[PDB]
């Protein structure tokens, strides 16, 4: 196995290359290495990137590049799922929510997973993360869970972890609280937020391809008489 | 050398076998012929198109025909950046060395040919440079030496052949070109029975349906998958062209079709044999693995606009008339009586 | 209508003494 | 370019069109036969239009029926100024075509209709029944044996043209209609017929247990 | 290039030869009378006419001919659309060292053609540019520059103003006679004939080629159900047909050769019986015309012009071979 | 933009004209003589408009139909305020040509039709046949011998050049007329005549076996 990582530096495509460099040389050369004058078993190589357009059409043919894998944004059953993956039984757990639990520890963790995700995902004011005008002029509240990602998930534990951190230093209890958690998520989105070119251009290339309309403007969501 | 290849394999491409075989077969089999009428045999062929529709195939199948027609043949192939050295030495030195010795197998009297792969890579071009800018001098001075001699032939193959320079494709050198258009219905099915043998073993269910006849159970599968294949559903969409004048076009994926993309569902659908046979322990192939192969390639090839080529467009828009605007990748009132 | 900037590519050249 | 545009009209009047049921019109020894594919019970797509002139359509319901009662409203207020025998389908086709090309060129959004405007003779009287098929453009086509109407034309209009017969009776084009069409119960059935024998109202259908009988 | 192309080797051009001849040796002979004037010889010649054809064959031979009077020869030949470097300014510095090579060659004393071809893709732009160079270049009265294009009306009149290119020369199609005579270039006496269509001609070799020659020329040029290779539609929509005579060119007619070449060496290697007949011509005019009718004739793009500025009038459709209407 | 505007409907009313059958009349020893193709039994392109006045028309159906309405309604106004004997050819050229002129300019799509109006004298009475064909835009030619309207019409003109002879007989001016419309059976013509021996109203339509007689 050959990986190539990030393969929008190299097999880029040929021509419209504004930068000096000079990938007219260097690409045909792995094109025909690829496919070879005569077929070769027994090597693959697996190319990740996440600009794929910016691929050259001759590299992407079928046969030379057959198998292509997209990994798209999760959902709610996806967001759980990882959830599961972080938050662990062996994660140390606070006596208040292990408590109405009567100390089964997985019955409390896979309900704070769903409480997480039951905010995460859910559309409420306080959720409508941008907006955006098409050429209709119409204009589609987008909420965060449509930028949502695993490494979001992490994150999110990461600061609900240090969190629980702080608090065991301050006040001496042991233990991560579920409130933990909705300060985290609440604190993360507030982060990210601020920033409102924080995806590819494909996802709004496959946002107006599914409205139907060019889209013009993006914006975020921070916040003469005679009356009687 | 790249043994077992022939125009049996290669199916679809009637015409273009047929003027690869005047071009280069014919001046080897009758010279005395040639003379006779003061007809000059031609000396360049240049092979374009859009990507993976076969132009190695043809250039190893006409590569092998040469060699099994004659009644010793030595068939040279060489890439663009191998011819680089990062040493100011050895960047022409090593390809006149290789011209030189196509001269001595000519002159031992066995016909050369040169297979001067993916040409986009060197001789393209040397205005635009944002040495490879002295590399199509010599070799166009070097052609022009060995034009003289019969049994010395040069092909290339590119995808792109607007970036190459018309200098070396002046009338002279590369006087010969040719298209190999994406596959058609009747083409689409050639190429998969080129493929669908009689040898992969079929399920009993399908098999049964024709009494045990392989052959027209094959036959009757390909027909249906390439009636399939090129049928205008809407499952079938696959972009949507824009121009202000215009209304809009519609694109389907028959239009960027290849045979390539044919093997790659064969294979897809032999795959899922495979983990059927695996899962279930019936043995065979059956019609909906191939229905399944084809569904699951549209969706695998519906984000990615890397089947467009520019040639693809350049079509389009001589065919319209109409510079594009937009293209956008599609994907899934009342009271009727 | 734009401008360009150049990245050299350095040529190989031993000498010996 | 409004030709282009004009070409999205079309497509947009011929996508409703197929969006739809089927319906037929034939010619029999006793008159003109239509039948058509409909579930429901109070939405009916064939209809008497006056004495001797029938009507069948196939699209969007709230149109071909605006079409409908305008014809109805047309027929009659000719037949009371001159008299009934005047009335002939020939007018009434030609008005529908005056109408939806008019609605194709003017309103907003094209009529999704396809009609069927049918006429028999009078009573104890002799000439060949008449069908006219009037497109969502104004278009007018004079048709000798059957109509095809919505959906999927093709396949029925082929079926209906290897079993059609002249003067077949009620019950054999009532037959050939149905599998020409299935290319149903009395539940997804309208049946009606221009029966030219009757003194002077032609149009009746065929609906229950006596369509029952028939198929 | 070498100047192998003479007056003999172009046909159905006397009368542009003899423009030509009057344009650029006719000064050589009176140099001192213009010295003695204090004159200044025209060397423009703007030779605007068909499309892919021989237009280019004149450059070639008027080089030959000045090549002839002083008894070593070159013939700096440009393409118009690949000398384009759009991005900026890059195809004014390739102008500028064209002319610097058209200069040091004119330091020899060896006669220099700058020809330009394909010059109606262009023309604050390279015009300025281009004149300058040609004023630069106007004291070398021994360079001639010659320009093609096929489209006079597009080319900016700028470049036509009196002065330097002064000189403008219209060239034609290859009519009957010339399709003759450049049928008789290819088909020479050399070429293997067939022994029945000798029995028709008692063993004249010259005259079977002649006569088959004639034939060949007036098939093609007939109008028959084989000539349906163009049919026009216009605003009054009277829907004609043209025939292969229309659009004719010599270099298409060396292809029609090359072709009849090649169908008589397969009919040699097939049926045994070597020679020429005229249905390996009539094959080779139906296969060369079948591929013709791809490379002008996409009728979306450029056609339109590409007919309408022959014929004289602009056409709405070509074609290759709501409703209620009455 | 003006000319851009005027160029467009030009070209547009051009391609209809040019889309649609031929019609030819042209002066005989009788009068005038209509010959279209017209494959159609109820739609008709050749209609009485007075008297002795007939007109003939070539393009949209619902248009050139809708300016024989309008016609036949100003004539008979006219004839009624004055008399019938006041209302000439040359009147109703004059007002499709305005009318012509004012659809091409103020409504959306010009109107894609040729009109052709003809005149022949009273009944003993003496003088020359009156052609005249309005164009889409609005203009009006007077022709001497014969008018030549939709579809191909100059390889029809050609023929009629050569075939035209004055004061040939009505079986001769067929010939000549079927003949140059060619450059078809009673099945597919719609034959009319203005002749200047009736009494009274002149236009007579020759169908059937009397035209199949005189083809
Ligand atoms: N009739 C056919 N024509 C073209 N390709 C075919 C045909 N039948 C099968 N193929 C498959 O198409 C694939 C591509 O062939 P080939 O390598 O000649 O394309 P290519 O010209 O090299 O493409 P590129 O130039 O973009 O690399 C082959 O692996 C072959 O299996
Ligand atoms: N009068 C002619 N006599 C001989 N060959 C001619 C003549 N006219 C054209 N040709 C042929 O046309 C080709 C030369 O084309 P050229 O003038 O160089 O370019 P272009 O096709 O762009 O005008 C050759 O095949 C040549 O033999
Ligand atoms: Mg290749």
């Amino acid at each position: 196995i050959v990986f190539f990582d990030e393969m929008d530096s190299i097999f880029r495509t040929r021509g419209t290359g504004v930068s000096s460099d000079v990938e007219t040389t260097v690409v045909p050369q792995l094109l025909s290495e690829i496919d070879g004058v005569e077929g070769l078993e027994n090597v693959i190589v697996i190319g990740a990137s996440n600009r794929e357009d910016m691929i050259d059409p001759a590299i992407l043919r079928p046969g030379r590049l057959d198998v292509k894998i997209k990994i798209e944004r999760p959902d709610a059953e996806a967001a759980q799922d990882i959830y599961s993956k972080y938050l662990t039984e062996f994660l140390p757990v606070h006596a208040d929510d292990l408590a109405e639990f009567d100390g089964d520890r997985s019955a409390c963790i896979k309900a704070m997973i769903e409480k997480v995700v039951d905010r995460m995902y859910a559309e409420i004011d306080d959720n409508r993360f941008l907006e955006v005008t098409y050429a209709n002029g119409d204009k589609e509240v987008m909420y965060f869970k449509d930028f949502n990602s695993g490494a979001m998930i992490q994150n999110v534990v990461d600061r609900a972890k240090k969190n629980a951190i702080k608090s065991v230093l301050e006040t001496g209890q042991p233990g991560l609280r579920i409130q933990h958690l909705l300060d985290s998520i609440v604190d993360e989105f507030a982060e990210n937020e601020d920033l409102p070119n924080t995806t590819n251009p494909d996802d709004w290339a496959r946002i107006s391809g599914k409205k139907g309309e060019r889209i013009v403007y993006i914006r975020t969501l921070v916040t003469l008489g005679q009356y009687l | 050398e790249v043994p077992d290849v022939s125009y049996a394999d290669i199916g679809g491409l009637s015409r273009q076998i047929e003027q690869i075989r005047d071009a280069v077969e014919l001046p080897f089999l009758h010279k005395e012929l040639y003379r006779e009428y003061s007809l000059r045999p031609p000396k360049g062929v240049l092979l374009y198109g859009p990507p993976g529709c076969g132009k190695t195939l043809i250039a190893k199948a006409v590569a092998n025909s040469l060699a099994k027609k004659m009644a010793k043949s030595y068939f040279l192939n060489i890439k663009g950046p191998e011819l680089l050295n990062k040493f100011v030495g050895e960047t022409e030195r090593h390809i006149r060395l290789i011209f030189q010795r196509a001269r001595e197998k000519a002159s031992e009297g066995t016909p050369v040919i040169v297979f001067f792969d993916e040409m986009d890579s060197i001789f393209r071009t040397r205005g635009t440079g944002v040495v490879e800018t002295t590399v199509v001098p010599q070799l166009l001075s070097e052609i022009d030496g060995v034009e003289g001699l019969e049994n010395v032939i040069v092909i290339g193959a590119s995808n792109r052949e607007d970036m190459i320079d018309p200098a070396i494709l002046r009338p002279g050198r590369l006087d010969v070109k040719i298209k190999i258009e994406r596959p058609d219905a009747e083409a689409a099915q050639d190429i998969y029975s080129k493929y669908l043998t009689e040898f992969l073993p079929v399920h009993a269910d399908d098999l049964a349906e024709f009494d045990g006849d392989r052959s027209a159970c094959i036959k009757a599968m390909i027909e249906k998958v390439v009636d399939r294949m090129y049928a205008e559903i809407d499952d079938n969409r696959f972009l949507e062209v824009t121009y202000a004048n215009g209304d809009k076009e519609v694109m389907y994926f028959k239009d960027f079709n290849s045979g390539a993309m044919i093997q790659n569902v064969v294979d897809r659908a032999k795959k899922n044999a495979i983990k059927s046979v695996l899962e279930t322990g019936q043995p065979g192939l059956r019609i909906q693995h191939l229905l399944d192969s084809i569904v699951d390639e549209f969706a695998e090839n519906e984000d990615l606009p890397n089947t467009t080529n520019p040639d693809d467009w350049a079509r389009i828009s001589g065919k319209k008339g109409e510079r594009i605007v937009y293209i956008r990748t599609l994907v899934t009132l009342g009271q009727y009586l | 209508g734009s401008m360009a900037q150049e990245q050299t590519k350095r040529g190989g050249g031993g000498g010996d003494d | 370019s409004p030709e282009q545009a004009m070409r999205e009209r079309s497509e947009l009047a011929r996508k409703g069109i197929a969006r739809a049921k089927s319906v037929v019109a034939l010619a029999y020894a006793g008159g003109v036969l239509f039948v058509a594919e409909n579930p429901s019970r109070s939405l009916q797509k064939i209809s008497e239009l006056y004495d001797r002139v029938g009507f069948a359509a196939a699209g969007k319901f709230n149109e071909f029926d605006n079409l409908r009662r305008g014809g109805i409203q047309f027929a009659d207020t000719r037949g009371y100024a001159y008299d009934r025998r005047d009335v002939t389908g020939r007018q009434l086709a030609n008005v529908y075509a005056q109408t939806l090309g008019t609605i194709f060129t003017e309103q907003a959004k094209p009529y999704e209709v396809e009609l069927c405007v049918a006429e028999v003779a009078h009573y104890g009287e002799t000439k060949r029944p008449e069908l006219y098929r009037i497109t969502y453009d104004g278009s007018i086509a004079d048709e000798p044996h059957f109509v095809v109407m919505g959906g999927t034309t093709e396949p029925i209009a082929n079926a209906l043209k290897e079993s059609y017969a002249e003067n077949a009776s009620l019950t054999d084009a009532l037959r050939i209609a149905v599998a020409a069409l299935r290319a149903l119960g009395v539940a997804s059935l309208e049946v009606a017929v221009l029966d030219a024998n009757r003194p002077r109202r032609a149009f009746r259908r065929i609906t229950g247990s006596a369509l029952q009988a028939l198929l």
